[PDB]
């Protein structure tokens, strides 16, 4: 709108850091995937997938 | 029983304990709680989440 | 001792004694306490591999 906000802002830099742990490499989903051949249950994490 | 209580060795390759068959059962590491109650599964998936 | 002493004077034991104690004539016979046919699993329960 270009209204004045009410309250007003802290607004001042700072250096925030870029941590590591994406979110493209975090994300995870299963569906009939491979399994181990002696239990012949689901493999773990990574993998395929 | 691998070890038994009564000092045999059962030792395979680098005296190892021989995998036995009690081992698998209780391991832990293994069955038991592992492939029996706390089962991986399928259809699934996770990510980070947001508001 | 022995072992094939062991099993062989279970063998014997009676019918009626074989109840008198907390046995089963039908499902636990001490008799079977003594291995002679050790089963063999299949390999579904082993693993394997090939480099």
């Amino acid at each position: 709108t270009g209204r004045k906000l009410v309250a007003q802002v802290f607004l001042g830099p700072t250096y925030y850091q870029r941590l590591k742990h994406l979110v493209d490499d975090k994300i995870h989903a299963r569906a009939r995937g491979p399994v181990q051949i002696l239990t012949r249950q689901p493999v773990e994490g990574r993998s395929r997938d | 029983d691998n070890e038994i209580a009564g000092q045999p060795q059962a030792l395979q390759k680098s005296g190892r304990p021989l995998k036995s068959i009690r081992a698998r059962l209780k391991g832990k590491e293994g069955r038991l709680r592992g492939n029996l109650m706390g089962k991986r599964v399928d259809f699934s998936a996770r990510t980070v989440i947001t508001g | 001792l022995s072992p094939l002493e062991v099993h062989t004077i279970f063998t014997h034991i009676s019918s009626e004694d074989l109840a008198h104690l907390g046995l089963n004539e039908q499902y636990a016979r001490p008799d079977w306490m003594i291995i002679t046919v050790l089963p063999v699993p299949p390999p579904s329960v082993r693993p394997s591999i090939s480099v």
